[PDB]
């Protein structure tokens, strides 16, 4: 049942996901359709603006969808980025972040941020 | 009926998780079951869900874990 616990994983969260479509949350539609992007969470999601988020950006087209000036928008919600590190994990500055110098960035990139609301 | 449904998706998400061998990760573990645990007390749709978004982030957060197909 080795092949068979693979089947069952699979059948699980085709159900899961079926599921959570089926709520219609937009917050947990945002990281969902993200993650199809390959957008996806470093860590879990904080809970309180205790702790720090952290999530890969793929691309710059991800990154243009996603951020605005010092705001990143992610789970239907707003977050003030604090830091973003290249794939090096070497400090980004924001406006280094632009359509003519995206292939000179190591991607992906990653954005710490605080909930913003 | 909305709030069974997301109690009921809770549940799913942590065998999902548990099938992942999450309890391998002791300070994890521990934290998803609280969030699985409070979205089954939630009262309220507002903290139910929010309490979702980070258990479901959990499972997101881990590469391959699941098909991309799927969502």
């Amino acid at each position: 049942s080795e092949d068979k616990r693979a089947k069952v994983t699979s059948a699980m969260q085709t159900m899961l996901f079926t599921m959570l479509r089926k709520l219609d949350n937009d917050a947990l539609n945002n990281i969902i359709n993200n993650a199809r992007d390959g957008c996806v969470p470093l860590n879990i999601i904080p809970l309180t603006t205790a702790a720090k988020l952290m999530v890969v950006i793929p691309d710059y087209n991800t990154y243009k969808n996603t951020c605005d000036g010092t705001t990143f928008t992610y789970a239907s919600a707003l977050w003030e980025i604090q830091q973003v590190v290249d794939a090096d994990s070497k400090i980004v500055q924001l406006s280094e972040i632009s359509m003519d110098n995206s292939p000179n960035l190591a991607w992906p990139l990653i954005v710490t941020a605080l909930r913003a609301n | 009926s909305k709030m069974s449904d997301v109690k009921c998706t809770s549940v799913v998400l942590l065998s999902v998780l548990q099938q992942l061998r999450v309890e391998s990760s002791s300070k994890l573990w521990a934290q998803c079951v609280q969030l699985h645990n409070d979205i089954l007390l939630a009262k309220d749709t507002t903290e139910a869900f929010e309490k979702m978004v980070s258990l479901l982030s959990v499972l997101l957060s881990m590469q391959g874990a699941v098909d991309i197909n799927k969502l």
